[PDB]
């Protein structure tokens, strides 16, 4: 899994092999994180 | 708001209170000189509250 | 938050005549003059301008992350 | 004379004083101001059958709210953001200072930790009733939002 640190919309990537004392941020320590959007292809009916 | 938690603070501080009596009547009367940093156990206002 | 692309009572494309509408009427000009030099008659069209609110200027700052 | 523009004129200056949750605001701070000491001093003092135990107790006062990460040492200071999404309670911790006294002697007054004390938003003991517009933003909080 593909995660985000967020200090706002968007800060660095990282992914689920980081192994850490517990879910943080690694490269600020942040508390919080969240999920990628997954690069499949979605249709959407423009009605 | 204020009235309210005059109130409430009240009740959650006599029993605060009556937490301290009973761990200087008994648990250093009889068994060990006690300091007051370790009987307070302040986590009863804050669960009331 | 956005304004819409077209009127909602009739299909006429009222979203580009947003950007020199709302510059002008903030620079001091009347608004019904302004109106009616970009071409918009009907007051159905005339409410869909008179009455967006810009929130997306607001929102673009609490972007969902995902 | 008084037209319609004046006396609208008042109240509009009477809105922009005074916001629309002034009767909670008010309240509230002058409970953090007054209450709490005026609870503590009709305690007064802890006296027990010990015949010559007793504890004076002194004074309070609140810290900015803070939370403790499952005993990290010292505390960090959050915002209601940060509240809201870690399911935290915004609070701050109340220091009484006591005076533990055997048989008349006075002793070395101590400052205790007693306990959490809940936050209004807005009121005189939240950091945040003092930010700009564009600080309020970046910790992630609505500019327009009353408390
Ligand atoms: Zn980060
Ligand atoms: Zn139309």
């Amino acid at each position: 899994a593909k995660y985000r640190c967020g200090k706002c919309w968007k800060e660095l990537d990282d992914d689920q092999l980081k192994t850490l004392p517990g879910v943080r941020c690694p490269y600020c320590g942040y508390r919080i994180i969240y999920m990628v959007r997954k690069p499949t292809v979605k249709i959407v009916k423009a009605i | 708001a204020g009235d309210l938690f005059t109130s409430l603070f009240r009740v959650a501080f006599k029993a605060f209170v009556k937490d301290l009596v009973y761990q200087l009547e008994k648990s250093k009367v009889r068994g060990r000189r006690l300091s007051l940093t370790a009987l307070v156990r302040a986590d009863i206002i804050t669960e009331r509250i | 938050m956005i304004i819409p692309i077209r009127c909602f009572t009739c299909g006429a494309v009222v979203a580009d005549k947003w950007e020199p509408f709302s510059n002008r009427v903030m620079g001091g000009e009347d608004p019904e003059k302004v109106l009616t030099e970009l071409g918009v008659n009907r007051y159905c069209c005339r409410r869909m301008l008179l009455s967006h609110v810009n929130i997306i200027r607001e929102i673009i700052h609490y972007t969902r992350p995902i | 004379m008084l037209d319609t523009e004046s006396r609208w004129a008042i109240a509009e200056s009477f809105f922009k004083t005074r916001g629309l949750v002034r009767q909670h605001l008010d309240s509230f701070n002058d409970f953090l101001r007054n209450k709490l000491q005026q609870v503590i001093y009709e305690q007064g003092e802890i006296v027990t059958e010990v015949p010559g135990l007793k504890i004076k107790l002194g004074k309070i006062r609140y810290e900015k709210p803070s939370i403790r990460e499952t005993d990290k040492g010292p505390m960090r200071e959050i915002t209601p953001m940060e509240a809201r999404l870690r399911n935290l309670t915004y609070s701050s911790p109340i220091f009484l200072s006591m005076i533990p006294v055997e048989n008349n002697i006075e002793g070395e007054p101590i400052e205790i930790y007693i306990g959490d004390l809940p936050i209004m938003l807005k009121s005189v003991a939240d950091p945040t009733s003092n930010l700009p517009i564009d600080k309020l933003i970046e910790i992630g909080e609505d500019p327009k939002d009353p408390g």
